[PDB]
């Protein structure tokens, strides 16, 4: 992964900076490499990074010279699901296959399916993507949370 | 018929997961489950 | 007793015939997600879908 936008990695990497010596939280880098014009979970946003412990997570730091390793391990999802699959899946799921999924069941498989995101992490996925129905359409769900 | 309320049906009820729906591994896994016969969702 | 009846054997004659019929919108649901990607389920056409 291109050594050009290293400096754009290290720019969004200091955006998420606490420790404010160069150095970055694993979890913090991690976002990082999300903002970064990418869309990993939490999950692979602390895995990439040579797999940093929930203390180096958030602990030791990233030296940006290792956040170019970071850069290229996050680089491989750069975002997430296609949308017709989304579609398509969300579909079959929803058990009549409209075109939306109840913000009940939705929220549901975004905590009951891969990796449970916090309630809120799925309702602001949810919420400000929700459509007022209580059966939150995905479609529009999906596409701004990847938009966005 | 599908009774499980009435035991005049009971017996003629249809006890079974009812989902039908294109999720089942959410219920289950693609692992095969299953006389002595153990419902054994096929682990290795 | 399947076998005394000859109901085990029925049921393998039912697989020896066409045991299970996915009907086509429930090949449509089931299906969409597998290999359909021009044919969202619930889809128009029961055979060509």
């Amino acid at each position: 992964f291109s050594e050009e936008q290293t400096a754009e990695f290290k720019e969004a990497f200091q955006l998420f900076d606490r420790t404010g010596d160069g150095k970055i939280l694993y979890s913090q880098c991690g976002d990082v490499m999300r903002a970064l014009g990418q869309n990993p979970t939490n999950a692979e946003v602390m895995k990439v990074l040579g797999n940093p412990k929930s203390d180096e997570m958030n602990l030791k730091t990233l030296n940006f010279e290792q956040f170019l390793p970071m850069m290229q391990t996050i680089a491989k999802n750069k975002d997430q699901g296609c949308f017709e699959d989304y579609v398509e899946g969300l579909r079959v799921f929803d058990k009549e296959g409209n075109g939306t999924v109840m913000g009940a069941e939705i929220r549901h498989v975004l905590v009951t399916l891969g990796e449970k995101m916090t309630e809120e992490e799925v309702e602001q996925l949810v919420a400000g993507h929700e459509d007022s129905n209580g059966c939150i359409n995905y479609e529009e769900l999906v596409r701004m949370v990847l938009s966005g | 018929s599908q009774k499980p309320l009435s035991d005049d049906e009971k017996f003629l009820f249809v006890d079974k997961n009812f989902v039908n729906n294109p999720l089942a591994q959410a219920d289950w896994s693609a692992k095969k489950l299953v006389h002595g016969f153990e419902a054994a969702s096929i682990k290795e | 007793q399947l076998r005394c009846n000859g109901v085990l054997e029925g049921i393998r004659i039912c697989r020896q015939g066409f045991p299970n019929r996915i009907v086509f919108q429930e090949f449509r649901q089931r299906y969409e997600i597998l290999a359909a990607n021009a044919i969202p389920k619930g889809f128009m056409d029961g055979k060509q879908a």
